[PDB]
């Protein structure tokens, strides 16, 4: 065959931690662009911190609720947001309000 | 008042403007430094529309220059008339488009547009009464098709009343400078029919005939091809920068030339075009400038108007001339070509006459034609799209950027709705 | 009259002043010797506020310089404009702070403050009518945080009516120049909210962006970073040293900008800031100086004002300009940013216009902003404090200096009271 396996990208949102006035940049997350889960964090480094956030960079990725630490990329789901923190402590503000 | 903000995008859209701002500085008599060395006070009378007076009686262009790689912006600042720009306006990323529409619209577009719209918003507040925005890009590339159509969808959400016109370069039908240009053109016209007021479609293939058959140029480089496009762009707004007997602007064209909120794709036209030696075997009269604006070999879009019908015709004349002489010829060409115009629109020619000719010439003109003859141009893009899409080739370079096939289907269905509209009004009664 | 005594402390607070007194001597035209070489009599009209006329028509700065080691005071007297000071004012110990707040406040502070307050009391009796005291220190070190806040608690007990303002340097949030700087900043703000009238918080991280993004400096040393701080400090008191159309002083700012006896932490701002070559692509008008004072990339504290609300805004303009032009722009920026200002304070902009510009320029301005956006700055100091205090790390270096944990608990509880206040008035109605 030639019509291949639909190498699609997930359309997921990444709110950064603490910043209430931030919308979350939708990435083209797929298995073709990042061979491991560790390669995704390097893209999260440059395209989230500009001047005032994240002195430690990006370490931990949480759920929007958030009560579960994200493991591999297979634990991601299409069209749901995620809080991108850099510490064990989670800040509980209304991220998804006024997208 | 009535200031115009000029926006450039893509490798093509920058090299057009790099010649274009050389042309505008010639008409107002501006050195490459930025000072003034004119002769008459009419050059400084309406200078504010394309310029801002800086401190020290120096003028800067009100231009915004957008790219994704610095390979072209370095060429602009290195050449002549590169020192005239402001260094803040050169907005550029680092990744490069890679000749990809989805990278220009999703990946590198979203990481750049916020830095662009701050510069757009700064230039808008500097203007007293904003007339509108003009844009120079192309449809074949990934930058001017992706980043350019992203800016129009953001500007129209912030300015739902100002005029918005684009000098896009439609890809030529015979030769193809990009393998995936039916994919780039289809996903761009879907953005242009929703958020633009008028659009000046230019084909490259028509410019090679004019430089060869008419101007008799042996070696036409892009320094000569872009010079014809820049003369057309100045000729549209020449009544806004100079007093004339019968004045028009960018607003009066969108009322006259656009009878329906979708059918707003034009074709340009310039006259006179002599040769280097054959210029003396010719008289410069208004019927001589008339007959050159209507033949098919002077159009800048690769489509013969004889296959279709005109709907509206603009004709911006420059230089001093008799108004009786102009109005009789515009009546004459309508009676003899009574089958080539549409029936249910009487007096379908709009005329504007300025006073100041271009530099070096005595009189000139500018043809802006709307027609049903451009439906053949949208057949070929729609035909070459479905020829490639049915095998789903060159598709994983777009799906991997976060895009589904439903995006392609509705974009192709939008263009076939446009083809049926020009087909319907061609045979109205 | 209205003389000002300038006090310096810490390694940072001395190197700011060592550039600062070079700036003030430029405005009044003073050689490094101490004589006068000006051109106009306006420089000598109000010279007594920062100077004392010695015998022989020589002027000395009314400055007090405090340190715990002579490693920095030797650098001041060795450089240019080091001969201008008086050798009696160089008060310095021998032990050194060791980057420790408790050593600066208990051990070496108590063995030095009596020698300092004799020099303070001598300079106070020399003044005709004292205006107040300004202080230059920093919060990260041990000298300017310990010895500096000890002096404020002694001066306020001797002068409960004079104004007291500090140009403290708040530590930057991303990089950290001291491991224990959350302990030094928390134990200093507990002293600043009780005994100061207003405070100008400056972040280092904001100065690196302004030197790079705006001024386009490749190699910014501290000789260029402290020069921006010194231009801001002179711009606050420029109406007290020169006649103007609308005059203000240090007293009128503390009435306007301080609505509550605790909320007195500011953020500064300076304009215009050109580049070395991009200065010619810009006009020098009041709306051009207006729009640069309010964007987030010109603040000197690392906090975006868009996260919070302004309460009061000062704007000290220099150079000749139309008062109608100033007052319309101050109205204009309040109407369009109607969500970014507080509601229950109408006309929350205070304007003062001097007459004499800075040296070399034609006009300038100075932004003094109070906001609720600095609560994020006090979140981070309070968060990094409790992150270190819950493990009781770096604590025995403070307990061994005679201090209990109850001192830390009430100091941290004072800061969380301050965080709730800026949170409360942000959502008032
Ligand atoms: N008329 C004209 N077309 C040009 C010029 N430079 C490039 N082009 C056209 O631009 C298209 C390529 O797009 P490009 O500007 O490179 O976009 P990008 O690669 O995404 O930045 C092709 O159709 C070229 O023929 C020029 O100077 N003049
Ligand atoms: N802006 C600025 N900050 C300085 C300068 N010198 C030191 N600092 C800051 O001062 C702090 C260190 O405090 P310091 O003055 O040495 O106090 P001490 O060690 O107790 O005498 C750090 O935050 C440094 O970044 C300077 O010239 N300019």
């Amino acid at each position: 065959q030639a019509l291949s396996n639909e190498k699609k990208a997930k359309k997921v949102r990444f709110y950064r931690n603490g910043d209430r006035y931030f919308k979350g940049i939708v990435y083209a997350v797929s298995s073709d662009r990042f061979r491991s889960f560790d390669a995704l964090l390097a893209d999260l480094t440059r395209s989230l911190s500009d001047n005032i956030n994240l002195p430690q960079g990006v370490r931990y990725i949480y759920t929007i609720d958030g009560s579960r630490k994200i493991g591999s990329m297979d634990e991601l789901e299409e069209g749901e947001s995620y809080v991108c923190s850099s510490d064990n402590f989670f800040k509980k503000v209304e991220y998804t309000k006024n997208v | 008042m009535r200031e115009i903000v000029h926006i450039q995008a893509g490798q093509c859209g920058n090299q057009i403007g790099a010649k274009f701002w050389e042309v505008i500085s010639d008409e107002h008599g501006i050195d490459p430094t930025g000072s003034y060395h004119g002769d008459s006070d009419l050059q400084l009378e309406r200078i504010n529309v394309y310029y801002n007076e800086a401190a020290g009686n120096k003028y800067v262009p009100r231009a915004i220059l957008v790219d994704l790689e610095p390979g072209t912006m370095d060429s602009v600042r290195s050449g002549p008339f590169g020192q005239i720009f402001r260094p803040d306006n050169f907005v550029f990323g680092q990744s490069g488009a890679g000749n990809n529409w989805a990278k220009g619209h999703y990946t590198e577009g979203a990481e750049l547009v916020d830095s662009v719209l701050d510069v757009v918003r700064k230039e808008s507040e500097s203007c007293d009464c904003l007339q509108g925005f003009q844009l120079t890009h192309s449809l074949g590339g990934g930058t001017g098709s992706g980043m350019g159509t992203l800016l129009i969808s953001k500007i129209r959400e912030e300015y739902p009343d100002r005029i918005m016109n684009t000098f896009s370069v439609v890809p030529s039908p015979k030769v193809s400078d990009t393998v995936v240009e039916p994919y780039n053109a289809t996903l761009s016209v879907h953005q242009l029919v929703e958020n633009t007021d008028e659009t000046y479609c230019i084909d490259n293939e028509a410019l090679y005939d004019i430089c060869f058959r008419t101007l008799k140029l042996t070696t036409p480089t892009y320094g000569d091809l872009n010079h014809l496009v820049s003369a057309t762009m100045s000729g549209v707004t020449t009544c806004l920068r100079f007093p004339g007997q019968l004045n028009a602007d960018l607003r009066k064209l969108a009322v006259n030339m656009v009878p329906f909120p979708r059918l707003h794709f034009f074709m340009p036209g310039f006259a006179p075009l002599t040769s280097r030696g054959s210029q003396q075997y010719r008289a410069l009269t208004v019927p001589e400038l008339t007959q050159q604006m209507f033949d098919a070999k002077n159009m800048m879009a690769a489509c013969d108007p004889r296959h279709g019908r005109y709907l509206t015709v603009a004709a911006v004349f420059r230089g001093r001339m008799s108004m009786k002489e102009v109005d009789e010829q515009m009546l004459n060409v309508q009676n003899k070509n009574s089958s080539y115009f549409v029936e249910w629109i009487p007096n379908n020619v709009k005329t504007a006459v300025c006073d100041i000719p271009p530099r070096g010439l005595k009189m000139s003109a500018t043809f802006i034609g709307n027609s049903t003859a451009i439906q053949e141009l949208f057949k070929r893009i729609s035909e070459q799209f479905t020829a490639m899409f049915r095998r789903k080739a060159f598709l994983h370079w777009y799906t991997g950027e976060g895009m589904d096939e439903m995006e392609f289907t509705e974009a192709e269905s939008n263009m076939n709705d446009l083809v049926s509209e020009y087909q319907q009004y061609q045979d109205a009664t």
